[PDB]
Order: C-alpha cells, then structure tokens, then sequence
RNA sequence: CGGAACGGCGUCGGCCGGUCCCGACA
RNA sequence: CUUCGAUGUCGGCUCUUCCUACCGUCCGCGCGCACCGGCGCGGAAGCGUCGGAUUGUUCACCCGUUCAAGGGAUCGUGAGCU
RNA sequence: UCUAAGCGCGCACCCCGCCUCGCGCCCCGCCCGGCCGCGCGCCCCAGCCCCGUGCCCCGUCGCCGAGCGGCCCCCGCCCGGG
C-alpha cells in the first residue's frame, strides 16, 4: 500500500484475459474491482478490464482527464514511459517472453540441447574456479 | 476508496522511529518499542505527524487507525511525562500491610483478612512499585508503558480476591484510585 | 474504613449492570450484554 | 441400563499390559532432574534384596500423634556389593530425542563384566574388546574419545558393573547399568569427574545419604497364570453357581461385539 | 445484458381496429428472453397476453463505451419475505454493462435471479447526482488507491507447476 | 523434490505433493512445524484433540493411530489424499520423506517452495493462521524446543557458508566468459529467448 | 537401442483414460512437461512417444493423439496397450522425427 | 453446521421518516 | 418394515464401557447473599452416589451413615449364573 | 466500553510428565568390509528495497576423486538348577 498506486495514467501490464502480455493505460477507474484501460500503441482496444487482470507498472503517464482514444494515442507518443518500461528488467523479460512464446516443437528441441550445454559448461566453470 | 486516516503529532523532545510496523519512541523518561505488526496499517512518520491509515476499510478495520494512534500517543506521553497508577488498599477490621521489596520491583502483602497465606507480586519489567509517603495505605506505581503499569496494577488487584461471602458487603482489597500519569 | 475508600470499593464491586441470562458484569451504560449476545435485559443490586 | 449401584473399576489400566517383564532387570528408564548446580553426584545404584527387619524409631513429626513417641517399622535391607565403573556414555540432546554420541570403555574390563557378554564363558572364545584393549592400553585413544564426548554430549552417563562374587547369589556374570552423572557446572567438568571414577569402585555411601528417600525399581514376585479373582481383584461369585465362581461373570455387552481390553481376563500375575 | 427496445400491439380486433402500440426498454440476455419479458410486463400493466397480441419489433440497441458513466437502477426484488423495492447505483461504460453489474450484486447480496427482479427504471446519473458512497468515492476527479488484489498475480503459480526456487514477493 | 514446508497450508501443499508422488516423483518435505493451518489456534487444537478421541473402544492398539509429531501430522494429511491401500498408493507413500526441521540428510539438498500453497497468498490477512508446530506441542509432541535449538545452530552454520558462497559466486562471475558466451548468444537472447 | 541419442522431451504416464465406473486401457493419459494448457498441446500432438519396459529393457513405442483436458494433459495410444505397472514411469517424446 | 418461535452494538445491502455550517445555558 | 425348517423371556448377581439433560466435590457469576446456610445460572462427566428391613421386584417405601443425580449399550449382561 | 486488533489471570476438565508396554532405531563390542546418490543462504508480504525470475536433460552422456549424506553386514543351542 506504499508505492505503485492505481492513479489515472498508470501503465498496466495485462496478466490474463484476451490480452496477456500487452501493456495498456488506465484511462478511468470504474469501481474498486475494475478499470477502463486503453493501449493504442499496443493494440488493446479501450475496454473495461478487471484490476485482477491488470499488473501495475512503476511508470505513470500524464493523460488528459477523459482523454479519448486519439488524444490518449498522441500523449503516449510524447511520454517516454513505454520506453523506460521496455529497457527496465520487467520490460526486458516481457520482450524476451514474446520470443519464448513464439515456439514450435522443433524449436524447443534446439533449446533443450543448448540448456544442457549451458548446464554442463556451468559445471565445468564452477569446478575450474573451485 | 477510503484510507481511514487518523493523524497524531510527534512531540519535539521525544524521537519516534518507524521501521516496518515496529514503532520505537525514545524520550527522557525512557525508550519503548511497541510492535504494531498485529494489524494492516500504512504509517508515515512525515515532517512531524505520525499517520495510521488503513486502505480499503472493512467493518473491523475501521477501529484500527484510532487505536494505533492512541497507543502511539500513550508511548509518547510515557517517555515525556511517565505514567503513575495510585491504588489504595482498603482495610476494615484487619489492617492490610504491603512491604515494597526487590528494589521497588515487588510487593509482599500480608494480613489480608487475617489470612496465614501471604501474596508476593512481581512488577513487570520497566515498571516499578512504591508506597505513598504522605497519604499512606496507597501504592503509587510508575513506569513508561501505560499497559505495563496497568497490568501490574491488575495483577495486585486480583491477588486480593475475597474467596466468596458477599462482595457488595465485604469491600477489602487494592483498588486503583487515580491514573495520575504525572512524573515517572 | 474511610468513606472515600468505601465508595472506591463500591465502584469496583456493586456499581455494575447484570444481564438476565448472561449473569455477566456488564458496563454501567451497556446497550447490549457482550456475553449474552446482546439481550437488552439488565439490573444490579446493593446491600 | 446402568450398573444400578456405583462401583469403581477393579485394577489400574495403567499397569496393563500385565506381561512377564521381557527386560532382564528393573531398568532406571527416566533419571533424576540434572539441577545444573550441585556437587557432581551419581544418581543410581543396583542392589540385591537381602531381607526385611524391625527398626525401633523415635518420631519427631510435629502435629502428629507420634510426635515425641517411639515406633516400630518394617525395614528392607538391600545388599550393596560395591560397583565399579567400566565405561562413560555421552548423549546428545537431538530433535528426535536423547541419542548416544559414542561410549569410551575402560582399558581393562573385569572378568565379571566380561562374563555378562557370553552365555557360557568356558565354551566361548573370550573374544570381547580384544582389539579394543590394543587400541587403548596407551590410553591416548581413551582421552581422544572422551574429548569427543565433551563437545558432542549434553547428558553424561557412567557404565558400571556389580561384582557378584562378594554377594551370596550364584549370578557370577556382572550386571551393567548406565548411572547418570548430574549437578556439575558444565559438561566438560562432568566428563572430567567421570575419568576420576573410571576403573575404580563406587559405594552406596557416596551415591545416597541417610535421611534421603530413594525410588526402588525391580521385577515383582511371579505367581504364574492366576485367576481373575487373584489377578484383578474381582469377587468370588455366589457359592450356588454352576461352572465355577472364580470367574468374572459377564465380560461385555452385546455391543461392542468384541471383548474390551478393560475387562479383567486371566493371565500371568507377577 | 444486451439492451433491446421492443414495440408490440394488441392483435387488431373489430372493437380496437387500431390497437395501441406500447414500447419497453428490456435489457435481456437474448431476443427470445426479451420478448418473453415484454409479454409478461404487458400482461400485468396493459392486460395483453401474447396469445391475444403481436410484437411488431424487438431491435437490438448498441451503446458506445467511450467513457464510464454512473447509472441508477430502480428495481422491485422478491425475497422469501415478499416483494420489496431497491435503488442501485453502478458506474459502468454502457447501460447494458451496468445492468449486468446490477444483476450480479442482487444475486450475491439479495439472492434474487433475473426473473425475480423487475426493472422499474434505468438512467444516467451525473457526478453531482450520486446518491450512494461506492459510486461517489470513484466519481471524484482524483482517485488513487493501492492495487486492491496484488496477491491475485499467483495466477502464474498455477502454470509454474508450483516449484519456484524462492517464494515470490508481491 | 525437497519442499521447505515453511508457510505452506497443510492441505494445499498436501494435494500438490500427493499428485507428484502418485506420478513417480520422490518428494521430501522439511521444516514441517513451520507449515500453517488456517483457523484460530483454539479451533485448530480442538479439531486435533477431537481427532485424538476417535480410538477403538475394544483395543486402542488397533484403533485409529494419531501421531503427535508435526511431520507425521503432514504424513497422515498426504495419506488421506493417497490411495495408500493400493500398491500404487503404498509405493507412493514410500517415496515420501517427512522431516521436522531440515535434517543432516537434507541439509545440502536444493529446496523449492510451492507459491500456490504459500499462506500469505492463499489466505486473507485476518484469518488467525496457526502453525502445526504450536498445535503439535499441545496435542502431545515433546520435541518442539529441541527442533528450535537445533535449527538455530543449522541457520547460524548456513550464514557462515553464505559468506563463502557469495565469494565463490563473485569468483564464478569473473569466469563467465567462455564458450558459454557463444551458447548464450545462440539461445538466451536469440530466437529462443530462454 | 533404436533410441540412442534423440534428446526427447520428458513425460509421465499418469494412468489410463477412465471414469469412476469404467477404464479404456487403449488410451493412455500422458502429461507433457512444460505443456500447461490445451492450447500448448497442439505443438506436441501427433508426435511419436515411447515408454521403456522396465522388466524387458526394450522400449514400447507409441504416438500422441487428442488432448485429455484444459491442463496440457494429452491422450496417447501405443503400438501395444500399456501394462499398468508402467504408471508414473517416464515416457519420452522424441524431438527428432523417428 | 436436520430444525422452530425468538434474539444479536456481527458484517453487508436496502426501504421509508426527523435534525445537518441558521454548527446537529453558551 | 424386518424376524415363526425358533435371535431363550422379567428382575437380580457379576463385570465393563458410554451419555449429560450435574446431586456433592472444582471454577467463575447473580440473589429478595451481613455470618451460617440456602437458591439460580454458565463451564465442567475426573471422583463419589453407600449398609440395611418388607417385596421376585424395576419401582415403591422406611431405617441408618461422609446424608447419597438421572439415564444408554437386542428394555447391556442364561454353552456367565440364578 | 474485557474486544474489534492487541494483553494478563485462570477449572476436580483437557494434554503432556512420572508410570505399564513397546515395533523399531542408536551406541559399543567381535569386526571394522562392501552398496548407492550427487543437490543448501536467510527472512519478509501494509516496503513487496526493486520483485514480474529461475530450474526446465536422471541419461537426454551425467557417472573421476573429494566432500557430505544414506544403505547393507554381523551376534547359537541342547543340558542342569531357580
């Protein structure tokens, strides 16, 4: 209850529902259960999401009161908040997650061999510096 | 929605530090640490004002902001002024006589209703027991904590419990008369 | 003993309210009795 | 229905199961509280019951009709051939419960104690502590092991053997008991005290003082298969009863369908 | 749930050669339920049964969801005690969405199903007109509250087969 | 799979653990006194002492066996969710080791905590959470202090080892660069993202 | 054997397809590691799977068919029906084509 | 928590009435 | 509704468990409780509830005493008995 | 205002102790030999002090040693008294 408030303009990573893994901005609060969220630069169409789906991000974007989809889109561009979040550790992992999601059984086969070699190399290095 | 805020003001002399939900109040009379970890409260020390705020207040979470502030105020009063509970023994036919012992940390009560049994009570740590130099038949107990001085008062109050008879007619015991709260 | 002490003892002994069910020592201005779940019946007695 | 007239159960269920003691001799089981502040003292000692006697006594019991008056009481003499310490056992207090942390045996173990190890000494090969005697003898090994006890042990015990040659019985083989060492300021002092007693005699006079009260443990006198009337104390039924009167009459209700463990049954008494 | 407006009339007769058209705003799950409710209401309020009447239209109404607007529903619930009355206040983007929120609270708080509740009226209330504290609290321009359910993020512990090396922080 | 039992609800972890057992996984649980049972302590103790009443009247040795130790309390809870009577069930109650406190046997074992059953996430603040260790002492367990005395020393020992581990790992980082560079460049960020 | 180096993806034979009344031994319920939703199962559908006969020492091969539930579990069928002593025993999903 | 008349200053949600900056002897 | 190619039937004696809808003992609390003694509650089933005269009695009743609650177990208890 | 957090006292009840048994296990002796497996921060959730990871390969090439930890292996009667 100290940091990361659900103030208007909070950028929210969505964690469930039709959009999972897409950032969106809180245009308006409905109740203590839900929020209206729009993500023009990420493809989440202004929708009512539940605050259980939303995960708050440290970055908050200034927006016009009752912004409108077009005005929200213009303000998002001027703000560096999307960018700050992307280069942050959470953002780096969300970017990495997109590629991990883009997989096929054959692609998994290559990663498994690599994750055995990294494991063996780690054992070698730990021994070498023992 | 609601933050159920209650606000208390830190006195100038006494220093209060809040880390986690633990509260340490340090002052001339002494230092007390009362952990308030039992409940859900957001506390800001601020410039000079302690605030206890419970966000999303439910039916019984409505009570917590006021009590935590009131408990913090009692700590503040204790380390600036100090608390005192004056309890007087009342004795009818047989005179009660209580002797202070253990360097003013203990009371030995005898001749309660002319009983062979004697009662030894130990003051809780950081609160001491003393007798009255002028009024007499009176125990003045003083310590920084308001709960720990009252708790010793109660320990001595129930140790003198008439077995049965009629308590409305038989009125002999140690009864707290004044919570003076002035000095130690 | 002294009348102030007699009155002090009375405050701790016969100044009370008792619910007709809980038979509890409820506070003097008690709207309901805690132990008896809130029956409003109440009374007290003195010698 | 109900018993109609109230009568208590006959017998202590605590003393069930009433079986012949499989443990050879009465075991100490629990030992006295350590205290942690007294002259180091051993807490127990084995004895052989010798007999009973009459003792005239003068009673100083204030508040009793016997005050300032003589009395005669049953005494019970327990023969006490002096015991000799043969080993020291240390026990760590572990979460599971007191568990041993190794024992250091005497460099020289007496023949009575060795006789306990074998069923027939003459026909046995006497192969006990054979390589142990070589490992010790110098005694450097004994001190090293005792040092391991000082750090890893919290309860110290002394193993001791009775010599049955100086007792009228024909036991010949010794009886071994772990007598606890209690009262010392610290475990390092306790094992040091033990080393002084090692391979040397202990006498009852040292262990117990006149005027103290002691708890006596032993296997009771055996009566064999006994009847319910003798074993559990029930009534001998009316003498007009067919099939016998030395039997509990009804051993249960219809339900529970099984005989309960409470009900008195005939078995071994003693 | 879907906001339908229905238009219906008594079947033409020799007494009524032009019967009276009646309109209703029935928020219903589907057109089939909406036209059933319309007939139930007409039977009590205008004495027209479906067997003696014809619905002329049941048009779906689509409402935009650009911004959250407070909405007020006056209804007549029925509990085992008997019929009562109740006013509700829900902040939602569209009337049908607000009515869905209205039916779910009456299900949880008052244990009444869709067919138990009758909607006397729905309307849009202003920030000034709010009569209930919950809508009033968020109606104000500035509303910042810590995340209400941070713990709900364990929806990931379901899939992580629950073997995290460290126990997650909120 | 060694799961520190600390903070988990007895039932919630027991369901997760029974499934991994009946699926041929060998699982061990440590620090099981620190597991939680939702419910005011008064009620929990009552439900555990009501349990200890149900014993066979004819002979209490064939009766429902109630085990005071907190590790065995969990083992009985998992056993309820395991068809112990079948060989699929007996062989699976064999592959479970329950330990009160992390023991010398499981000291060096890697430990994983199941978040779904962890109490802070699972139950609302204000549900008077109890621990089995407190409940176990009342129902009869006689070793609560002994577990506490031993895990104080184990935890102190772990802290000394932790300073060494930090120096050993700082040393591993300066040995990061190797063919591991190639392996990471191939997989960690490229395409696979893992 | 035939399987010398194919990396494989781990899997477990959780049990046969069944109800509380009846059991279809033909279908074997496998849980594919890392597959947590019915959606993820499409990548692993139609792959070749095999279990190693513990007593015999010779692998029993099989294939993966339609998914059992919303939890990434999969129904599979094998060249010979499974013994039932092989429950919990690991099954290997071959990364390579054969 | 099979269960009844009957209670609850338990916690929510209503439905109708009076006072409320003219501040609920100053 | 079950039992008749049969489940021996009342009360005692004997023995064992269980229940609380508690008589005394234990803990509080209220009295139209000064003391003594009574009375009413709430928690409480560890312990005690006995010896006898008439009666097959269960009961009933009376005499005594450390003054004495009520009940369940195929109306507990016949290859246990009478 | 005894309670909603927090706090003290507290029942012949309860649970443990002492006690009766005790499967098994421990230590030591005689021996002291084989078998297996490779894996450790801690706390905290109304600071959560930077979170949202990781492992994801028990043969799929890992099987050295060392280190910890397991596991197995031991241990007579007849006869005579009591």
């Amino acid at each position: 209850s100290y940091h990361r408030f659900v103030e208007a303009g909070r950028l929210v990573y969505l964690g469930d529902g039709p959009d999972k893994g897409k950032l969106a901005v809180i245009v308006d609060i409905l109740s203590t259960a839900a929020v209206l969220i729009d993500g023009p630069t990420t493809g989440v169409k202004r929708q009512v999401v539940s605050l259980r789906w939303a995960m708050l991000t440290d970055q908050v974007i200034n927006i016009s009161e009752k912004p409108t989809t077009e005005q929200l889109k213009k303000e998002i561009e001027a703000s560096p908040a999307i960018d700050t979040f992307m280069n942050s550790v959470w953002g780096k992992k969300i970017q990495q997650q997109r590629l991990r999601a883009k997989a096929t059984f054959e692609d998994m086969g290559k990663i498994a061999k690599l994750r055995r070699e990294r494991k063996m190399a780690m054992k070698r290095i730990a021994m070498s510096i023992k | 929605p609601l933050c159920s805020s209650m606000t208390i003001k830190v006195p100038t002399d006494v220093e209060c530090t809040i880390n986690k939900r633990v509260v340490t109040v340090k002052g001339k009379k002494g230092t007390l640490v009362r952990d308030f970890s039992h409940a859900p409260l957001d506390i800001t020390h601020a410039n000079d004002t302690i605030s206890v705020a419970v966000w999303f207040p439910r039916g019984k979470r409505n009570a917590l902001p006021r009590t935590i502030c009131s408990h913090i105020e009692n700590m503040f009063k204790g380390v600036t002024y100090g608390f005192e509970y004056k309890m007087r023994l009342a004795y009818a036919h047989f005179p009660i006589a209580a002797t202070v012992v253990d360097n003013n940390k203990a009371i030995e009560i005898r001749n309660f209703m002319h009983q062979i049994k004697t009662r030894r009570i130990e003051c809780l740590p950081g609160v001491t027991i003393a007798m009255s130099t002028n009024v007499k038949d009176e125990l003045i107990l003083r310590g920084i904590s308001i709960e720990d001085v009252s708790h010793t008062a109660a320990r001595i109050h129930e140790s003198l419990k008439v077995p049965n008879k009629d308590l409305r007619k038989f009125l002999d015991g140690c009864y707290v008369s004044s919570r003076g709260l002035q000095e130690q | 003993m002294e009348p102030t002490l007699i009155n002090l003892a009375r405050e701790y002994n016969q100044n009370m309210m008792i619910c007709r069910h809980c038979y509890a020592r409820n506070p003097l201005r008690a709207t309901n009795c805690r132990r008896c779940r809130g029956t409003n019946l109440r009374k007290k007695k003195l010698s | 229905s109900h018993r109609k007239f109230s009568c208590c159960r006959k017998g202590n269920l605590g003393y069930l199961p009433r079986k012949r003691c499989t443990r050879g001799r009465g075991r100490c089981k629990t030992f006295p509280p350590d205290v942690q502040g007294a002259p180091i003292h051993l807490t127990a000692f084995l004895g052989y019951k010798a007999g009973c006697t009459h003792v005239m006594r003068f009673i100083d019991h204030r508040g009793s009709n016997l005050h300032n008056r003589q009395a005669i009481d049953q005494a019970t003499i327990i023969d006490a051939p002096p015991m000799i310490c043969t080993a020291i056992i240390g026990y760590a207090k572990t979460p599971k419960g007191l568990r041993a942390v190794t024992t250091v045996w005497a460099a020289h173990i007496a023949e009575p104690a060795m006789r306990r190890f074998y069923r027939n000494y003459f026909h046995a090969e006497k192969t006990a502590f054979s390589t142990y005697m070589k490992k010790a003898a110098d005694g450097t090994y004994i001190k090293e092991q005792l040092g391991r006890l000082k750090q890893h042990a919290d309860v110290i015990r002394i193993v001791a053997h009775t010599q049955p040659a100086l007792t009228p019985l024909k036991q010949k083989k010794a009886d071994i008991m772990e007598i606890q060492v209690n009262g010392g300021a610290n475990v390092a002092e306790k094992v040091d005290y033990a080393y002084a007693l090692m391979e040397k005699p202990i006498s009852i006079k040292d262990v117990f003082s006149v005027g103290a009260q002691i708890d006596t443990i032993s296997i009771t006198r055996g009566r064999g298969f006994e009847g319910v009337v003798t074993r559990w104390g029930v009534t001998r039924l009316p003498r007009k009863t067919r099939r016998g009167n030395r039997k509990v009459a009804c051993i249960g209700a219809w339900h529970p369908a099984n005989v309960q463990y409470t009900v008195a049954r005939a078995g071994q008494m003693g | 749930m879907q906001k339908y407006i229905v238009y219906g009339r008594r079947l033409p007769s020799e007494k009524f050669p032009e019967p009276e058209v009646f309109r209703m705003t029935i928020y219903a799950p589907n057109e089939i339920v909406a036209k059933s409710r319309f007939w139930y209401h007409l039977k009590s309020l205008k004495k027209i049964k479906r067997t003696h009447g014809e619905i002329l239209d049941c048009q779906h109404i689509e409402e935009n969801g650009d911004f959250v607007k407070n909405f007020g529903v006056l209804l007549r619930y029925r509990s085992r005690v008997g019929q009562h009355n109740m006013y509700r206040e829900v902040r939602e983007t569209t009337s049908a969405r607000a009515m869905d929120k209205v039916y779910s609270e009456m299900a949880g708080q008052c244990r009444a199903r869709y067919h138990d509740i009758q909607i006397i009226n729905v309307k849009e209330v202003a920030d000034e007109d709010v009569r209930r504290e919950k809508v009033a609290m968020f109606t104000q321009k500035g509303v910042r509250f810590p995340h209400p359910c941070p713990y709900v993020h364990v929806k990931r512990a379901a899939r992580t087969a629950r073997f995290q090396d460290r126990a997650p922080h909120v | 799979i060694v799961i520190d039992c600390k903070g988990h609800i007895l039932g919630r972890l027991s369901a997760i653990v029974a499934k991994e057992l009946l699926h041929g996984h060998e699982v061990a649980l440590v620090r099981c006194e620190k597991a939680i049972i939702s419910g005011a302590f008064r009620d929990v103790k009552a439900h555990y002492l009501k349990k200890m009443h149900k014993r066979t009247n004819f002979n209490h040795l064939r009766g429902p066996f109630h085990f005071r130790a907190p590790a065995e309390i969990v083992r009985r809870t998992i056993r309820g969710m395991i068809p112990y009577k079948t060989v699929r069930g007996s062989d699976a109650m064999s592959r479970l080791r329950v330990y009160d406190g992390i023991p010398p046997c499981c000291a060096r074992y890697k430990r994983v905590v199941c978040p779904s059953a962890m109490a802070y996430l699972c139950l609302r603040p204000e549900r008077r959470r109890c621990e089995v260790g407190r409940v176990a002492h009342e129902i009869g367990w006689q070793h609560a202090a002994d577990v506490e005395r031993y895990e104080k020393r184990r935890l102190e020992e772990c802290d000394k080892w932790y300073q060494d581990k930090i120096q050993i790992d700082k040393k591993i980082a300066e040995a990061a660069e190797k063919d591991a560079e190639l392996q990471r460049i191939n997989a960690e960020l490229a395409k696979y993202g893992y | 054997e035939e399987i010398k180096g194919k990396t494989f993806l781990p899997a477990i034979f959780v049990g046969y397809q069944r109800s509380r009344a009846k059991q279809r031994e033909n279908v074997a319920l496998v849980k594919v590691s890392g597959i947590y939703t019915r959606a993820e199962t499409d990548k692993v559908l139609g792959r070749l799977i095999a279990i190693i006969h513990s007593k015999s020492g010779k692998p029993i091969f099989g294939k993966i068919c339609r998914p059992h539930g919303n939890s990434g579990m999969v129904r599979a069928r094998f060249y010979t029906n499974l013994p039932g002593q092989l429950m919990g025993h690991k099954v290997r999903v071959f990364y390579d084509n054969i």
